[PDB]
RNA sequence: CGAGACUCUGGCAUGCUAACUAGUUACGCGACCCCCGAGCGGUCGGCGUCCCCCAACUUCUUAGAGGGACAAGUGGCGUUC
RNA sequence: CAGACACCAUGGUGCACCUGACUCCUGAGG
């Protein structure tokens, strides 16, 4: 099995890089949300004095941008932010098309469909909302929509069927069928507040994990529990590979990357370092996203650098 | 110098840490929101001081239990860990040198052992 | 304050009552007390059940 | 302009510090070159802050003293710019180099601090910090220029120029030099 | 007059950078931010200092009337 | 109990919601039109008045709800408190 | 510990005060 070597490092953020997102059309784009109240669009010159140079800054919020997502073409950006709004920008220029107002409290998560017309958001006002690109709120899915905050909302590939999978701090995962907003299946069996959930790239499986550090593998086509894969430390972000069944989990002391077919541990990439204090000593990796083509793996770190690896045998 | 924490903050912090250990993070911003959910605090400055101290506590706590505070789950873990067995009790230690009067204590209990004799350089231990 | 007129002077009666309502009734004057904080209870983040899910 | 930031009609180049103990409180190009002095009009915000302020800016600030002249920086900047021109005619050179030399020669080495000794008038010989030596020098020179101007035809600009040149290479017609010799002499003596 | 001078300088440099940040390119705006921030003049960050309130019993804000003592 | 905490004011919100007893932007800008400069000139830029919209905005101006500071992040020190 | 160590006097008055029995009494009804 293969391994990851450090292709380069991306620079040039203030505050933690909370999210990263790629677009299919440009694997040379990387959109990144950071704690600086701005989302920065980078053009990757794939380089070794850097790894890119910032293309645009999409300016301004009153509080940190927690999550971001791009179009399938990567011409528009949808950001969710803790100033209680979501903003639709034109990624390649500026100018907000719309400001989506309908939350009175923090918007943790934003996600976008592959048809680019369903936009779903999760919030700490304990709602899952379905929105149009015109700022028109189609649905406000409450009731059986977590007892607690909505940490993340993800879109399953919609050309199978339009399904969203949400994770909440009530230690449950709820799978919804959109266009009727009713539960396909409630996944019960988790421990601890769920930080993240991720869909497989054909929507067949689902990997969910949180505080417990246990990534649990579910069949998202029947709503049944496959098995559990052991971590042992809080998982901040999960992401399946687009061209493989490799799950990468950003844990507290290390990014643990595993192969889910066959089952083995591909690598454990350290990020711990001599700087003993020792209660303020670790960074943890808060995000990771696989590239379009799955050659590259970008991870967003709380040390303000996105570290890129390219797979070598 | 100024604006050292008051009792009101610290009490609340102890409370929160014990009963919401798994929910709590280590990041100010998220903890600040958690304090809104799990309590009614009538000022933001007060809530910020509470939240703030609770992160500082969580950081210390996740190295095992620390001074003046303990969480129930960690107490159970230490209890189980300490099953420690340092003898089994006598080693056995039979038939070794003993003090000449400790010897007569064994002797008149139907045992006896080998025993030390003679006095050289008193005072003893000096 | 009330002035009670006496045949040798005036005496001052001052009555000051502190209401039993500040975080209740419903709620009383200017928020809960500024040095007091009330929690809920947890009773979550545990299960003995093994992971299983079923269609809804 | 970004290659070297000059003064507003003189150069910041060729300014040399002729002492090794007064370094890092004498500067004009060691980052601190300015066409026009002004930082933000606070200099008492940090104890760190004094290092930021170069000798030129400190000299403009110290000048505005005595009630009518207080809090008029614009008047002082005009007077100071004129003063530099007067120095340049009188000695050629660069006026800033003349200024630097004047500070070094006027700054004391040893001074005295009070110490008890029977209740009789005795004092302890002590060296003073280079920050203090620069601060005191700038004070002396400004006070000298103002003192002359007060009941004489010459303006503050002219008297300041005269005061710097006399101190730069000794003449014993500069107030700052005369005061320094008294402070160092007394220091050496004492108990 | 002075208040305005400082304000204008801050707005013009910020202006240039702002225009390049959304429309032209980041490298230009970033280059300008580098050059300014180093010698520094607070042209991209706000000054906190605004007038402090006057309190009674003095002729000034912190200045106070002369006392007299036997 | 006092003080702290607390409240009020000053500062940080090109985020949020608004404004014809408030303004700004932004055209189309024409006129008063001066050529001051560019352009042969129409036209473009221009202090103000005047053209005004089914224009756009809240930046300056206003006042409402919101967030930001908690020694938070990191590194030394301390009974590691 | 292990640097320096001085003169300086004088001055008047009163009231500090002592016992127990919960209603705004409700007052349409009561």
């Amino acid at each position: 099995t293969e391994q990851m070597t450090l292709r380069g490092t991306l620079k040039g953020h203030n505050g933690w890089v909370t999210q990263i997102a790629t677009t299919p059309q440009f694997p040379d784009m990387i959109l990144s949300a950071s704690r600086d109240k701005t989302i920065i669009m980078w053009k990757l010159t794939r380089d070794e004095t850097n790894y890119g140079i910032p293309q645009r800054a999409l300016r301004g919020h009153s509080h940190f941008v927690s999550d971001v997502v791009i179009s399938s073409d990567g011409q528009f950006a949808l950001s969710g932010s803790w100033d209680g709004t979501l903003r639709l920008w034109d990624l390649t220029t500026g100018t907000t098309t719309r400001r989506f107002v309908g939350h009175t409290k923090d918007v943790l998560s934003v996600a976008f469909s592959s048809d680019n017309r369903q936009i779903v958001s999760g919030s700490r006002d304990k709602t899952i909302k379905l929105w149009n690109t015109l700022g028109v709120c189609k649905y406000t899915v409450q009731d059986e929509s977590h007892s607690e905050w909505v940490s993340c909302v993800r879109f399953s590939p919609n050309s199978s069927n339009p399904i969203i999978v949400s994770c909440g701090w009530d230690k449950l995962v709820k799978v919804w069928n959109l266009a009727n907003c009713k539960l396909k299946t409630n996944h019960i069996g988790h421990t601890g507040y769920l930080n993240t959930v991720t869909v497989s790239p054909d929507g067949s499986l689902c990997a969910s994990g949180g505080k417990d550090g246990q990534a649990m593998l579910w069949d998202l086509n029947e709503g049944k529990h496959l098995y559990t894969l052991d971590g042992g430390d809080i998982i901040n972000a999960l992401c399946f590979s687009p061209n493989r069944y490799w799950l990468c989990a950003a844990t507290g002391p290390s990014i643990k990357i595993w192969d889910l077919e066959g089952k083995i541990i591909v690598d454990e990439l350290k990020q711990e370092v001599i700087s003993t204090s020792s209660k303020a000593e670790p960074p943890q990796c808060t995000s990771l996203a696989w590239s379009a083509d799955g050659q590259t793996l970008f991870a967003g770190y709380t040390d303000n650098l996105v570290r890129v690896w390219q797979v070598t045998i | 110098m100024g604006r050292v924490r008051t009792k009101t903050v610290k009490k609340a912090a102890r409370v929160i840490i014990e009963k919401y250990y798994t929910r709590l993070g280590n990041d100010f911003h998220t903890n600040k929101r958690v304090c809104e959910e799990i309590a009614i605090i009538p000022s933001k400055k007060l809530r910020n001081k509470i939240a703030g101290y609770v992160t500082h506590l969580m950081k210390r706590i996740q190295r095992g239990p620390v001074r003046g505070i303990s969480i129930k789950l960690q107490e159970e873990e230490r209890e189980r860990r300490d099953n420690y067995v340092p003898e089994v009790s006598a080693l056995d230690q039979e038939i070794i040198e003993v003090d000449p009067d400790t010897k007569e204590m064994l002797k008149l209990l139907d045992f006896g052992s080998l025993s030390n004799l003679q006095v050289t350089q008193p005072t003893v231990g000096m | 304050v009330r002035h009670v007129l006496l045949r040798q002077g005036v005496l001052g009666i001052k009555v000051k009552i502190m209401l039993p309502w500040d975080p209740s009734g419903k709620i009383g004057p200017k928020k809960p007390l500024p040095d007091h904080v009330s929690i809920v209870e947890p009773k979550d983040e545990i299960l003995p059940t093994t992971p299983i899910s079923e269609q809804k | 302009t970004p290659d070297i930031k000059l003064f507003g009609k003189w150069s910041t180049d060729d300014v040399q510090i002729n002492d090794i103990s007064l370094q890092d409180y004498i500067a004009v190009k060691e980052k601190y070159a300015k066409y026009l002095p002004h930082s933000a009009g606070r200099y008492a915000a940090k104890r760190f802050r004094k290092a930021q302020c170069p000798i030129v800016e400190r000299l403009t600030n110290s000048m505005m003293m005595h009630g009518r002249n207080n809090g008029k920086k614009l008047m002082t900047v005009r007077i100071v710019k004129h003063a530099f021109e007067i120095i340049h005619l009188l000695t050629g050179e660069n006026p800033l180099q003349v200024l630097v030399n004047a500070i070094i020669n006027s700054g004391p080495r040893e001074d005295s601090t009070r110490i008890g000794r029977a209740g009789t008038v005795r004092r302890q010989a002590v060296d003073v910090s280079p920050l203090r030596r620069v601060n005191q020098a700038i004070w002396l020179l400004c006070t000298g220029a103002r003192e002359a101007a007060f009941r004489n035809i010459k303006t503050i600009a002219e008297c300041l120029a005269d005061e710097l040149i006399n101190a730069a290479k000794g003449s014993s017609n500069s107030y700052a030099i005369k005061k320094k010799d008294e402070l160092e002499r007394v220091a050496k003596s004492n108990r | 007059h002075v208040a305005q001078i400082y304000a204008i300088r801050q707005s013009i440099s910020k202006a240039l950078v702002a225009y390049y940040q959304k429309y032209v390119d980041e490298a230009s705006k970033k280059e300008i931010k580098d050059i300014l921030i180093q010698y520094d003049r607070t042209l991209l960050v706000a000054d906190p200092r605004r007038c402090e309130s006057k309190k009674f019993g003095g002729p000034g804000a912190r200045a106070r009337y002369q006392k007299s003592y036997r």
